[PDB]
RNA sequence: ACGAGACUCUGGCAUGCUAACUAGUUACGCGACCCCGGUCGGCGUAACUUCUUAGAGGGACAAGUGGCGUUCAGCCACCCGAGAUUGAGCAAUAACAGGUCUGUGAUGCCCUUAGAUGUCCGGGGCUGCACGCGCGCUACACUGACUGGCUCAGCGUGUGCCUACCCUACGCCGGCAGGCGCGGGUAACCCGUUGAACCCCAUUCGUGAUGGGGAUCGGGGAUUGCAAUUAUUC
């Protein structure tokens, strides 16, 4: 018996990503093609379906941390403001791209609200994050 | 594994010192065998303290350099890491003694002083430190503006300067510092 | 770096001039000796006169001492 | 009956003398009171330039002003800490009580 | 004033010269593939997940900063 | 596969601009004057167009697809906010402009602002920094 | 009338509004934790406040 | 001008106990013997002498400014004991500075 | 208080009247 | 029986890190995880260090809990390497023969004196004319 | 005797002490999920104070041993040890025609004051540009750039007198910038477990002024203000 914790972290997004490949009833935005990430990238991503990395990936900060909202989820996805001939500084996420991946993990009941705010994680997501853990546990052997 | 210490995995006995003079300040077979080169620290407290250091740690320090690499001792450890790969991928010996064999061929025997400039013959440990100076100058020299990187680079000093085939930046300096020296004495 | 300034030197030797007989080669007696035999204001400079008295100690039970 | 003492000084010394008057005077009318709470100590920090004009080598000043808070939370009376807290001031500290 | 032109799709003796004297070296390396053979850095990594499937190389190292693959074993 | 395909193109000359089809496909396009590497990706996602592939693998019918959405935005759906000329002043719509065309929009910029007489125009025609910055320091080897 | 443009620039916000507490000059001020003071007159009260020199 | 209700503030004046040895008490005895018009040599020799009657360690009286003459001159006047550095100074010295209007210049009176 | 100024501008407010 | 808690805090910075030494099997975690995929990776056999010297007979009726805050990355890494040191040391102490305590002390001296004994070494405060410790600004002449 | 030192503050250290529902812990119970047995910053109350916090103290003194030295002052390597040179603050006599009259309702003197050099109101200016220097920022790449994923800080600050102006969790609209409704915090009580970057992990890149470099300039979207053209900034 293993959890997520007990599992490699790095790969483990992609064992979420083929999840949530494999159900497709997320409901992508239409923007997703043609948007920029955060307002300090320059490029658009490499993969062509990056949601269904990050919709993965974001849950698993909601697994570790419970109540992580919209401007928590633009810190753990902020990078660097390279400002070009000025220093570069911190910037965060952007707030359209974190909250429709949060609008569209409430749907599939594996995300939750609480009082006080913050996405919490449901007890069905608890599952279905450590079902796949075990098979990455099984895929190492 | 408390019999033997596998450097990643590599052999720390089976290394033999060639030059008897450097014997002491090359420390790694007894009491220096650890198994990454990044240590604590506590190597620039007192004089020959430097000495006490396992010399591929020296080695990745010395890489960490011209600005922008300082204090990124965790990306130089690996380089060092996957320049041992390329060398026993090569030469079929363990690379810590290519590590040493270059480090006796690396530094020189004599440099020129100014008391017209005078020639000195040089401490044990000025030649330790001119080793890994000019055979992490070369690799660093070879490897920029180059589609070769920095472990080729790494690893193709660590090997030709063991050799003494001159085509290592390091030989070719010991060979001329030596030359400079040889003409003022 | 550690030369003894006149200040703790003339404590020392005055020390041992009058409680020479409680003094030994044992610093954390010595130490706690000046605790009941002055008045020191500082826990530092406590120790740096009681050290002295242990050098002094060793020094006059070998020969005499110029001061 | 949840009485709290927000002792807030400037100095350190003459916090500690009110802080053992509030537990020596305390202790003979048989209340049970928790031990004196040190909350993180907040030192204010404002570096000038000394110099009136601009003309020297650009030297600076680090005036600290540091700042202790300290709680006690007593099992009392609401009138009883009206006997006690009157008696023996000293103008360091701000002896502060919350009701509840 | 010297501009090396490498390949970033295989001449057809290149890949005749790629698929036959590659694994009869003692390294395979990315940079020395493109260095040697007048390929590309990014071919000659292109050119190694296709020939690891073949069973003709050997994984030693993979890294993003630097993979390395040799000769298949003797045995 | 890897090797050399049968019909690779080497030398492109893609709306009157010389291109090397040995880049790839992602920055080949950006070599005509009003094209980035930021529109080249969004043009490219628009069909399914697999971008690991050089710009000499691909089809000779398929480049007619890339130029066509490239040419409309709004119809091949590219939005408002991603276009380098938004709003026009002249005739008023909402155009990504390519080679000489990108040369066409900024001379009517500068011959508007030479008509009008204006303050941010009259330092384009006296050859200077426009936007507000210090002259006294910069712009040295540009001047003499 | 006069009275109507005699002070009529607003005094909502800039540095030409907030003065020294001592001085009424509109330079080097302290309004970190509203001191309100021109530095100069900062350091002729910092022993006065409460402000110590001890690192 | 503070904004306190009536009758919360009551004023009081107690003398200085052992007056001769607080600064700006000593450093306001010479601020009005210079305007008053006692000699400058006179004046704070007085004070230096009475501060000294005070069975103090030690003093310093400084005078800074125009002294018979259109140029700046400094008169410093200091005898018995004397620290300056280091952190007693902070509850062994203590530091008066004041200043004076004479009819040519302003005279600097500094009482440590 | 009706404003209920923070213990760091408390020390100021009081130390500024002081002075 | 009762419990045998041993909490010991461990120090390669500001970086502090607590080793929780109980009876179990060699179950030993850092915030839940194991010594295995704790990022970063390049520094895998530091972690190792004191299961690779003393083996895992010393670490078999041992379960490890470390709780770990404050410092960086290389900081936390030597912060949790010292407490399971120690602990193992302070384990092996409270409860035990003092004859194998002194022993299995020896073995971790021998290889590095980080094991155990902290370095008391932080970042040495930035002083007015220079933008570090000891570093000044680029003086100007002529 | 002053200065130096000592001193005060700060870095290190106490598994001893005094202590904590505004700081945690190991528990205990309960709850989810994992296949007899784990994770959990999900919920709470018996013992605590290692961790955290700040109180009194405690310790380190060339004190230990061995070289060196008139055998003195000391110095040197090692031993034990949390430390065997942590930093800063303060700072003598005598001064300088050093800087400040543009910090002061510190001020002497001259100059001014209804035809203003006071004053306050709109515009311009300090930025202006053939040029010379100073401090800097960003870079020239493959020890790299891009795109994902990951994993960790510590100083601090925060709704104010006059004085509006605070940091802001959370929830929707929106690519960004933001916009708008809901609650906390005058603070170890809320932001915040400050998910900080470098770095780490995997992609894509290939010696090419190249995916290095972002100067330059056109186009539109917002914000702050009574107002931004001579782009406030984004």
């Amino acid at each position: 018996g293993v959890t997520v914790k007990d599992v490699n972290q790095q790969e483990f997004v992609r064992a979420l990503a083929a999840f949530l490949k494999k159900s497709g009833k997320l409901k992508v935005p239409e923007w997703v093609d043609t948007v920029k990430l955060a307002k300090h990238k320059e490029l658009a991503p490499y993969d062509e379906n990056w949601f269904y990395t990050r919709a993965a990936s974001t849950a698993r900060h909601l697994y570790l941390r419970g109540g992580a909202g919209v401007g928590s989820m633009t810190k753990i996805y902020g990078g660097r403001q390279r400002n070009g001939v000025m220093p570069s500084h911190f910037s965060r996420g952007s707030k359209s791209v974190a909250r429709r991946v949060l609008q569209a993990l409430e749907g599939l009941k594996m995300v939750e609200k609480d009082q006080d705010w913050g996405r919490k994680l449901t007890p069905q997501g608890q599952r279905d994050l450590d079902r796949i853990a075990g098979q990455v546990a099984a895929a190492k052997k | 594994t408390p019999d033997i210490k596998l450097f990643g995995k590599w052999s720390t006995d089976d290394v033999q010192i060639n030059d008897i003079s450097l014997q002491d300040y090359i420390a790694v077979k007894e009491k220096y065998a650890k198994y990454l080169p990044h240590s604590a620290g506590r190597y620039a407290a007192k004089r020959f303290r430097k000495a006490q250091c396992p010399i591929v740690e020296r080695l990745t320090n010395s890489m960490m350099m011209h600005g922008r690499n300082n204090g990124k001792k965790l990306m130089t450890v690996r380089i060092v890491k996957h320049a041992f790969e390329i060398i026993h991928l090569l030469t079929g010996e363990n690379p810590l003694q290519v590590l040493v064999n270059a480090i006796i061929n690396s530094g020189p025997r004599e440099d020129s002083t100014r008391i017209r400039r005078q020639a000195v013959d040089v401490s044990p440990l000025r030649r330790v430190n001119q080793a890994i100076w000019l055979l992490c100058t070369g690799a660093r020299e070879a490897a920029f503006r180059n589609i070769k990187t920095i472990a080729e680079c790494l690893a193709d000093e660590l090997i030709n300067a063991a050799k003494g085939s001159s085509n290592s930046y390091a030989i070719k300096k010991k060979d001329e510092l030596e030359r400079v020296a040889k003409s003022n004495r | 770096g550690r030369v003894r300034t006149k200040t703790v030197k003339k404590a020392a030797r005055v020390i041992i001039e009058k409680y020479y007989t409680r003094l030994g080669n044992d610093f954390h007696t010595n130490k706690r000796v000046c605790e009941e035999i002055a008045i020191i204001p500082s826990k530092k400079l406590r120790n740096k006169i009681a050290g002295y008295v242990t050098h002094l100690m060793k020094r006059i039970q070998r020969g005499p001492v110029r001061g | 009956h949840r009485i709290r003492i927000t002792l807030t000084s400037r100095n350190v010394k003459s916090l500690e003398k009110v802080c053992a008057d509030l537990i020596r005077g305390a202790k003979e009318k048989n209340l049970k009171v928790k031990g004196p709470v040190r909350m993180p100590t907040k030192t204010l920090r404002i570096t000038t330039r000394k110099t009136p004009c601009g003309e020297g080598s650009k030297t600076w000043d680090r005036f600290q002003m540091r700042i202790h808070k300290r709680l006690i939370d007593l099992h009392s009376p609401s009138e009883i800490v009206k006997q006690i807290t009157s008696i023996s001031i000293e103008p360091g500290v701000e002896v502060e009580v919350t009701i509840a | 004033r010297d501009k090396l032109n490498n390949l970033v799709l295989f001449d057809k003796a290149t890949y005749d010269k790629l698929c036959k004297e590659v694994p009869n070296y003692k390294l395979i390396t990315p940079a020395v593939v493109s260095e040697r053979l007048k390929i590309r850095g990014s071919l000659a990594r292109a050119a190694l997940q296709e020939l690891l499937s073949k069973g003709l190389i050997k994984l030693v190292s993979k890294h993003r900063a630097q993979v390395i693959y040799t000769r298949n074993t003797k045995g | 596969s890897l090797v050399i395909p049968e019909k690779f193109q080497h030398i492109l000359r893609v709306l009157n601009t010389n291109i090397d089809g040995r880049r790839k496909i992602a920055f080949a396009i950006t070599a005509i004057k009003g094209v980035g590497r930021r529109y080249a990706h969004v043009v490219l996602r628009k069909a399914d167009i697999d971008l690991t592939k050089r710009a000499g693998e691909l089809t000779e019918d398929e480049v007619e697809r890339v130029i066509t959405i490239m040419q409309n935005p709004r119809q091949y759906k590219i939005p408002d906010w991603f276009l380098n000329r938004q709003k026009d002043v002249k005739d008023g719509k909402y155009s990504q402009v390519l080679a000489n065309g990108l040369d066409n929009k900024l001379r009517e910029d500068l011959e508007r602002l030479k008509k009008i007489r204006a303050h941010r125009g009259l330092r384009h025609f006296w050859g200077l920094r426009v936007r507000g910055q210090h002259t006294k320091t910069t712009g040295r080897r540009g001047r003499t | 009338g006069h009275q109507q443009l005699y002070w009529s620039h607003p005094r909502k916000f800039g540095q030409g509004s907030r003065s020294c507490r001592v001085c009424s000059n509109r330079h080097g001020l302290i309004r970190k934790y509203g001191l309100n003071m021109c530095r100069q007159c900062f350091r002729q009260y910092a022993k006065d406040i409460g402000f110590i020199k001890l690192d | 001008r503070f904004g306190f209700p009536e009758g919360s503030v009551e004023l009081y004046a107690e003398k200085v106990a052992t007056r001769g040895l607080c600064a700006i008490a000593q450093a306001e005895s010479l601020r009005y013997k210079l305007l008053g018009g006692l000699a400058v040599r006179r004046a704070c020799y007085g004070v230096l002498r009475f501060i000294m009657e005070s069975g103090a360690k030690g003093c310093e009286v400084v005078v800074s400014g125009k002294l018979r003459g259109q140029r700046a001159k400094s008169m410093k006047f200091v005898d018995g004991l004397m620290i300056h550095s280091g952190d007693p100074v902070n509850y062994y010295v203590d530091t008066a500075v004041r200043h004076v209007l004479l009819r040519q210049g302003v005279l600097g009176i500094k009482v440590k | 208080m009706a404003v209920q100024i923070s213990k760091k501008r408390k020390f100021v407010a009081d130390g500024i009247f002081k002075a | 029986g009762p419990l045998q808690s041993v909490q010991v805090f461990g120090r390669k910075k500001t970086a502090t890190a607590v080793a929780h030494c109980k009876r179990g099997n060699g179950l030993i975690k850092v915030n839940g995880r194991p010594l295995e995929m704790i990022e970063p990776r390049t520094l895998q056999y530091k972690l190792l260090e004191p299961v690779l010297l003393l083996g895992k007979e010393r670490f078999a009726g041992v379960d490890i809990r470390v709780r770990v805050k404050g410092g960086g990355h290389v900081a936390q890494i030597y912060a949790i390497r010292q407490s399971i040191s120690k602990a193992l040391v302070a384990y092996y102490q409270k409860y035990v023969d003092e004859a194998s305590k002194k022993e299995i002390k020896d073995i971790l001296i021998q290889y590095d004196r980080t094991l155990l004994v902290a370095d008391p070494r932080r970042c040495e405060s930035k002083k007015f004319g220079g933008p570090g410790a000891r570093a000044r600004y680029q003086k100007s002449y002529r």
